[PDB]
RNA sequence: GCGAAGAACCUUACCUGGUCUUGACAUCCACGGAAGUUUUCAGAGAUGAGAAUGUGCCUUCGGGAACCGUGAGACAGGUGCUGCAUGGCUGUCGUCAGCUCGUGUUGUGAAAUGUUGGGUUAAGUCCCGCAACGAGCGCAACCCUUAUCCUUUGUUGCCAGCGGUCCGGCCGGGAACUCAAAGGAGACUGCCAGUGAUAAACUGGAGGAAGGUGGGGAUGACGUCAAGUCAUCAUGGCCCUUACGACCAGGGCUACACACGUGCUACAAUGGCGCAUACAAAGAGAAGCGACCUCGCGAGAGCAAGCGGACCUCAUAAAGUGCGUCGUAGUCCGGAUUGGAGUCUGCAACUCGACUCCAUGAAGUCGGAAUCGCUAGUAAUCGUGGAUCAGAAUGCCACGGUG
RNA sequence: ACUAUGGUUUUUAUU
C-alpha cells in the first residue's frame, strides 16, 4: 500500500482483500457479492457555499 | 532530452491543429511524440454577480491547460532548428527544456 | 469617472516612455543609493522625479472598461464588474465556463 | 433582467464566438477597446445594409474581419470595391493594417435582426402594425423557424401605463438550455414617445 | 533616521542654507519642506513652515537633531 | 414536519457485549480523535467494579440500570387547567440517557483524562448516587406535583 | 470586515494658500512647425521666459505625419443636485407553486366561474370530474458533475516485465499497478409482484454509474417594496461655468464632545510546556518564487543553483500520536495600552505602514434581564494558499485533516 | 385554551 491517510489505506485494503477473495473462488464471488466492501460509499463533499467559511454552520450578522 | 512543449490557452485554437502536429512529426522524420496526457490546471476564476453589495453570491470561469509534447526525436540541424522555431497553433507559448 | 481623470489614466504612462519604460530595467543598479558619506556618481538619483505627475509608480492603469480603479481583472483586461457579461458574449481570450 | 437572456449563460457555453484572437498581459485593454470600436463603426455605416454579424480575427502583424449580410451588392457597392474605404478607419483603431471579406447570409426573414428592420420602421411611422407582425410570424413559419415571438413595449393605446402588446406562433421557450434563440431588440422615437421592439426566434436544438 | 546611507536633504529650502553661510538677520522664510531633518550642516536661517493651510515660524535647540520639520508645524487645531 | 432521513438504530457493542453500552462511547462527540473510545475500553473494567454488580457480565452494565429515568414533564392542558403532565421512560430510552448528564460533575472533581474522571461519577451510577441529579431527580418531583387527571 | 484583493505623493468627493479660463479631453469657420533632443534662470511649484539643435524619402504653385501650439462665435468641463423621469444593472418572500386570458353560464353591475371539488406529489406534479371548455407564463426536463463502461495517448511523471549496471530510474526503455488526461455512452417505474378509482399514484424484489426529485447545482412566473444604482453608463430636468471646472504645494478621509451590529483569545488540565514523530490537498512564481550556505537573539541581508512550472522554489501542514513534565492555582494560566531597540520599501513611515528582539503581566474566576445556530461528511475542530503591489491583511474567497 | 390582563407611531407632496 501507498499514498494517503492510514484511515484511507486500511479502506482500500478492505476492497483489495474482497476483489482477492473473488479471484480465489466461485463460491466467494456468491458469498461476498452483497456485503458492501466493493460498493465504493458516498460521503461526497458539497460545492462550497458563499459567503460560509466551512460547511453549514449560518453566521449571526442580523438585528438590525 | 531536449522538450519543446506547446502550451494553449483557448481550447478552439489547438483544435486547429490537432493533424498538423502529426504531419509535422512525419514531414521532419518518422517518430511521434505530439500526444501527451499530461495533469490539467483549471486555471479557475470566481467572481461576485451584483456590480455592487450582494457578497452572498459568485459564480465559477476557468481558461484551463491544454499541452502537447511535441518533442525532438532527429539529430539534424536543419530538422533542430526547424523543430526550435516552429509554428502549430495561435495564442501560444513554448517551454524549451535541457 | 471626470474626463480629466480619463486623461491623466493614460498621461501617467505616455511619458514614462521616455524617463522609465526603457530604463527601470537598471532600477536596482543604476537608480539605488550604494554609496556612504562619499557618493561618486554623485546626484543623479533627483533626475528620477524631473518629470511631472509621472513615476515609476504612478504608472497606474486604474480601468478602461469602468470608472472604478479598484475591481479591475489585468490578465482579463476587464473590470470585475463587466467580466461576466463579456465571457457570456465570449469576447475574453481563452477564458470560458463548463460551467461550474 | 429577470427570465434569462440568450447573451447570457446561454452563449457563454458550447456555442462558437464571432471574435478570435488572443492577447498579452502588457496590453490586453487596447485589444478588447478595438474589438469594440471596429465593430460599432461597421454596424452603424452598414446600418441600412442588411448586415447580422461581424467576425474578427488577429493574424501576425495583421487584423482580418468578414461581415455577413443578406444583400451583399449594397455592402461592395459601385464597381465591386466599396468595402476597401472601411480598411482605412479600422486599421486606425486597430494599429495594425487590415483585411476586409463579406459572406451572403440566407432566408432573410428569418434573422431576428432582419425581422426587427422589417417592422422597427411602422412604429417609427406610427401606422398600423398587427398584419406586419402577422406577416413577420408568417414569413418565418414559411421560411424554417420552429417557433417565433414578436412583442412591442411603449406608448400602446396612448396610456401612462408599462403596457406590451405581442404576436406569436410555434413556441419560444427561453428557460431551455439547448433552444438556440435568436433574440433581437430594437426601438423607435417619436413625436408622441419612444417605442421599443423585441424580436424571438427558434430553428431546433444545439 | 539613516536615510540611505546619511541624512535627508531637501533641495528648494537648500539654495537658501548655501547663502545663510554668511547668515544674519531677515523675516522668516515661508518652506513647504515637512520631510526636511534639522540636521546641523543643513540648518542656519529663520523659518515659517507649512500646516496645510497656513505657514508658522518655528525655532530650534543645539540639544535636538533627530526629528523632522513637519514636528514643529502640527496640522490640527483638535477636535 | 416528520420527513426525516436520521432515525438510526443500535447493534450491540463488540467490546462491552451488550446493546445498552451500544452508544456509551459515541455521546458528546467532539473533534473526532476518538481517544476517550480507545482509553475507556478494558481499561476501567477491574476499577469500575468495587462493590455493584454479579461479575463482569452485569458488573459495568450495572452503572446503566440502577440508574432509571422513569418520567419526563413538559406542560400540557387537561379538562379547564394546565398542568406539568409526564410521560413515562421506555426500554429504548430507559438505559442510555443517564450517562449524558455525569458530565457536568466529573468537571467539578479536578480528576484526570476524560475516560477516568467519567469513569468515577459513573462508578456512583451503579448504586443510584450522583452530584446535582437535577435531569432524572428534578423531574421526578414535578411528576409528583400532580398525580391524578380529568 | 459594504462598495474597495491596500491608502505618504497619487488615489478623492472633503479642504487651505498660490493659479488658468474656449480650457487637462472636442466639433464647426480658420491655423503655426519635423515628430524629436539637450540645457539655463525666478519661484514651493504650477507657471513664465528662453538659450541651442534635429527637416527624412518622394515631389506639383504644392504638400505629407506622430505631437505640441494658435485667430472669431457657438461652447467645452462638473463623485455639483435630482432613481416620486427613463432604458440598462440588481435585491428578496423562494427557488415558494403560484398568476392569469379567449369565449359560454350567472348578476342590473364591480365581478363570480374555469384555478374550486375528488385521488396523489417536492410541486395548479400527474390523473379523475362539474356550467364550463380550451390556453400561455413559471414548475419538472436539457447541461455542469459523481459511482461505472467504450476508446486513445505518455514526460519533466511512475518504475514492475527485458538487457546493461557508480548496483541507484542510473543508461537504453516500458505499462505490472497507478498517476494522468482528452472524447463518447446512458435511466425509462424499463422488468417482476402487491396496493389503488387495475386511472393517476404508492411499496418491496431482479439487475444496476444512478433508481421510483439517485445525490448536488444552475436558472428568479405574476408581483410585493412605486425595492438599492446618474459610483460604470445611457440620459430628461435643476444648477455652477475667471467657477462648485482644471492645476501646483499641503491638511485630511486612520478626527472625537459619545453610542451601536458582529468577531477572536482565555477564565484550564479530552489544558499547557518541552523533545521526537504519522498522513493532505490547492495556489502563485524573469524588476518573479528563491534552493545549498554564512551573519545576527531575530525581522532581514549577503554569496548564489533552477526557471514560464507533474521539473525548482515559496514550504519539514496542524490538530491527531508517543515520550518526558506541571498541577486544582489568578496558576508554569492569560496575554493587553504606553516603555527599550532594530529590520524593509519609497520623494517620505511623528501624526499615517508591516515585521522582529527585550521589559510589564494588567483586565479575565463563565458574563444584566436577555438572545441565537445546527439534523450526515452536517454539528464538531486543526492547518494551507492567493489577489493588490515600491511598501503589509486578526479580511475575503478557495482546499484539506479528523468526525 | 389556564395565554388572568392592556396604549401609542402627526395632519399634510406617494405608492
Amino acid at each position: 500500500v501507498k499514498g494517503g491517510g492510514i484511515s484511507g489505506q486500511a479502506g482500500a485494503i478492505r476492497h483489495g482483500i474482497t476483489r482477492a477473495l473473488m479471484e480465489y473462488d466461485e463460491s466467494l464471488r456468491s458469498e461476498l457479492r452483497k456485503a458492501g466492501f466493493v460498493t465504493r460509499d458516498a460521503r461526497q463533499v458539497e460545492r462550497k457555499k458563499v459567503g460560509l467559511r466551512k460547511a453549514r454552520r449560518r453566521p449571526q450578522f442580523s438585528k438590525r | 532530452r531536449i522538450r519543446i512543449r506547446l502550451k494553449a490557452f483557448d481550447h478552439r485554437l489547438i483544435d486547429q491543429a490537432t493533424a498538423e502536429i502529426v504531419e509535422t512529426a512525419k514531414r521532419t522524420g518518422a517518430q511521434v511524440r505530439g500526444p501527451i496526457p499530461l495533469p490539467t490546471r483549471k486555471e479557475r476564476f470566481t467572481v461576485l454577480i451584483s456590480p455592487h453589495v450582494n457578497k452572498d453570491a459568485r459564480d465559477q470561469y476557468e481558461i484551463r491547460t491544454h499541452l502537447r509534447l511535441v518533442d525532438i526525436v532527429e539529430p539534424t540541424e536543419k530538422t533542430v532548428d526547424a523543430l526550435m522555431r516552429l509554428d502549430l497553433a495561435a495564442g501560444v507559448d513554448v517551454q524549451i527544456s535541457l | 469617472a471626470k474626463q480629466s481623470m480619463k486623461a491623466r489614466e493614460v498621461k501617467r504612462v505616455a511619458l514614462a516612455d521616455k524617463y522609465f519604460a526603457k530604463r527601470a530595467e537598471l532600477k536596482a543598479i543604476i537608480s539605488d543609493v550604494n554609496a556612504s558619506d562619499e557618493d561618486r556618481w554623485n546626484a543623479v538619483l533627483k533626475l528620477q522625479t524631473l518629470p511631472r505627475d509621472s513615476s515609476p509608480s504612478r504608472q497606474r492603469n486604474r480601468c478602461r472598461q469602468t470608472g472604478r480603479p479598484h475591481g479591475f481583472l489585468r490578465k482579463f483586461g476587464l473590470s470585475r464588474i463587466k467580466v461576466r457579461e463579456a465571457a457570456m458574449r465570449g469576447e475574453i481570450p481563452g477564458l470560458k465556463k463548463a460551467s461550474w | 433582467g429577470q427570465k434569462v437572456h440568450p447573451n447570457g449563460i446561454r452563449l457563454g457555453i458550447v456555442k462558437p464566438w464571432n471574435s478570435t484572437w488572443f492577447a498579452n498581459t502588457k496590453e490586453f485593454a487596447d485589444n478588447l477597446d478595438s474589438d469594440f470600436k471596429v465593430r460599432q463603426y461597421l454596424t452603424k455605416e452598414l446600418a441600412k445594409a442588411s448586415v447580422s454579424r461581424i467576425v474578427i480575427e488577429r493574424p501576425a502583424k495583421s487584423i482580418r474581419v468578414t461581415i455577413h449580410t443578406a444583400r451583399p451588392g449594397i455592402v461592395i457597392g459601385k464597381k465591386g470595391e466599396d468595402v476597401e474605404k472601411l480598411r482605412k478607419v479600422v486599421a486606425d483603431i486597430a494599429g495594425v493594417p487590415a483585411q476586409i471579406n463579406i459572406a451572403e447570409v440566407r432566408k432573410p426573414e428569418l434573422d431576428a435582426k432582419l425581422v426587427a428592420d422589417s417592422i422597427t420602421s411602422q412604429l417609427e411611422r406610427r401606422v398600423m402594425f398587427r398584419r406586419a407582425m402577422k406577416r413577420a410570424v408568417q414569413n418565418a413559419m414559411r421560411l424554417g423557424a420552429k417557433g417565433i415571438k414578436v412583442e412591442v413595449s411603449g406608448r400602446l393605446g396612448g396610456a401612462e401605463i408599462a403596457r406590451t402588446e405581442w404576436y406569436r406562433e410555434g413556441r419560444v421557450p427561453l428557460h431551455t438550455l439547448r433552444a438556440d434563440i435568436d433574440y433581437n431588440t430594437s426601438e423607435a422615437h417619436t413625436t408622441y414617445g419612444v417605442i421599443g421592439v423585441k424580436v424571438w426566434i427558434f430553428k431546433g436544438e444545439i | 533616521r539613516s536615510l540611505k546611507k546619511g541624512p535627508f536633504i531637501d533641495l528648494h529650502l537648500l539654495k537658501k542654507v548655501e547663502k545663510a553661510v554668511e547668515s544674519g538677520d531677515k523675516k522668516p522664510l515661508r518652506t513647504w519642506s515637512r520631510r526636511s531633518t534639522i540636521f546641523p550642516n543643513m540648518i542656519g536661517l529663520t523659518i515659517a513652515v507649512h500646516n496645510g493651510r497656513q505657514h508658522v515660524p518655528v525655532f530650534v535647540t543645539d540639544e535636538m537633531v533627530g526629528h523632522k520639520l513637519g514636528e514643529f508645524a502640527p496640522t490640527r487645531t483638535y477636535r | 414536519r416528520r420527513r426525516v432521513i436520521g432515525q438510526r438504530k443500535i447493534l450491540p457493542d463488540p467490546k462491552f457485549g451488550s446493546e445498552l453500552l451500544a452508544k456509551f462511547v459515541n455521546i458528546l462527540m467532539v473533534d473526532g480523535k476518538k481517544s476517550t473510545a480507545e482509553s475507556i475500553v478494558y481499561s476501567a473494567l477491574e476499577t469500575l467494579a468495587q462493590r455493584s454488580g454479579k461479575s463482569e457480565l452485569e458488573a459495568f452494565e450495572v452503572a446503566l440500570e440502577n440508574v432509571r429515568p422513569t418520567v419526563e414533564v413538559k406542560s400540557r392542558r387537561v379538562g379547564g387547567s394546565t398542568y406539568q403532565v409526564p410521560v413515562e421512560v421506555r426500554p429504548v430510552r430507559r438505559n442510555a440517557l443517564a450517562m449524558r448528564w455525569i458530565v457536568e460533575a466529573a468537571r467539578k472533581r479536578g480528576d484526570k483524562s476524560m475516560a477516568l474522571r467519567l469513569a468515577n461519577e459513573l462508578s456512583d451510577a451503579a448504586e443510584n448516587k450522583g452530584t446535582a441529579v437535577k435531569k432524572r431527580e428534578d423531574v421526578h418531583r414535578m411528576a409528583e406535583a400532580n398525580k391524578a387527571f380529568a
